[PDB]
């Protein structure tokens, strides 16, 4: 398990992503 | 990104990769190219932290490994990440200069699209190593098989089925453990019908081991049966087992 930081780097880059769209 | 292998991948990953597919359309029909792009300095900093931490933490690992070919295939994926951070980076700088900088938008998707693929191929080689674990496991029990046929005593036989017995109650355990976790449904059906064949062959083996163990000095007829049907059953299984071994690496597309 890296799931901790995996996850972190998928929501961390997902709010990137909206604040793109925004 | 398209289809994750395991729900546990897919959880993780599944909404991103939507919204990155939904950005690359976005991009792809201009539909970004006319609004200026809000300061992106806090989110992108954001993701520079979790590259950072990602990377680290994989860094320690390919060092604190046993495991070589973990140590191998690894590392191309911290580059990557690498890789799309910088171009992020480089899309904030840009962006702060001119939000309507068209090589910054092309940055947020290319950059956004590695971060995806390289922590895609991160978890995949985890899983990889995972399902090695997996497979070693299986190997065990392939190899007490082949020594099923040098059990010639009712104190040979009681052994053998005390350590067989459960080292089959833990790959059976892994086995339902790992098909829940698939994310193909073809290949959920193949490891549980593989593991209820196994299952069922196991007092077979045993039935056959037993009374040729009783009866090897009679001789019977049914020490010739025994016989044929013990190498049967441990034929059967074991190729059972060596088709879990397949199922557990296969792949799609």
């Amino acid at each position: 398990e890296m799931v901790r930081q995996a996850r972190i780097l998928a929501q961390a880059t997902s709010d990137l992503v909206n604040a793109i769209k925004a | 990104m398209p289809v994750f292998h395991t729900r546990t991948i897919e959880s993780i990953l599944e909404p991103v990769a939507q919204q990155i597919s939904h950005l690359v359309i976005m991009h792809e029909e201009g539909e970004v190219d006319g609004k200026a792009i809000p300061d992106l300095t806090a989110p992108v900093s954001a993701v520079q932290a979790a590259v950072s931490n990602l990377v680290r933490v994989g860094k320690e690992t390919v060092q604190t490994t046993e495991d070589q070919i973990l140590k191998r295939d690894m590392p191309p994926a911290f580059i990557k990440v690498e890789n799309a951070c910088t171009k992020l980076v480089r899309a904030a700088q840009m962006l702060q200069a001119d939000p309507y900088s068209v090589p910054a938008r092309d940055y947020l998707i290319d950059g956004s699209r590695g971060i995806l693929s390289g922590t895609s191929d991160l978890l995949l080689t985890f899983d990889e190593a995972e399902v090695r674990k997996i497979i070693r496991v299986c190997k065990g029990i392939l190899e007490y098989l082949t020594v099923a046929e040098v059990v010639e005593t009712m104190e040979d036989l009681v052994t053998y089925t005390k350590n067989l017995g459960p080292g089959m109650t833990k790959m059976a355990k892994m086995i339902d453990e790992r098909q829940q976790e698939l994310t193909h449904q073809e290949h959920r059906v193949m490891l549980v019908n593989s593991m209820n064949t196994v299952k069922e062959l196991l007092p077979v083996l045993i039935s056959a081991m037993k009374i040729f163990v009783t009866t090897k000095n009679t001789k019977s007829q049914g020490i010739e049966e025994a016989l044929k049907n013990r190498n049967f059953t441990v034929e059967k299984m074991s190729a059972e087992i060596n088709e879990i071994i397949r199922v557990l690496q296969l792949t799609s597309w």
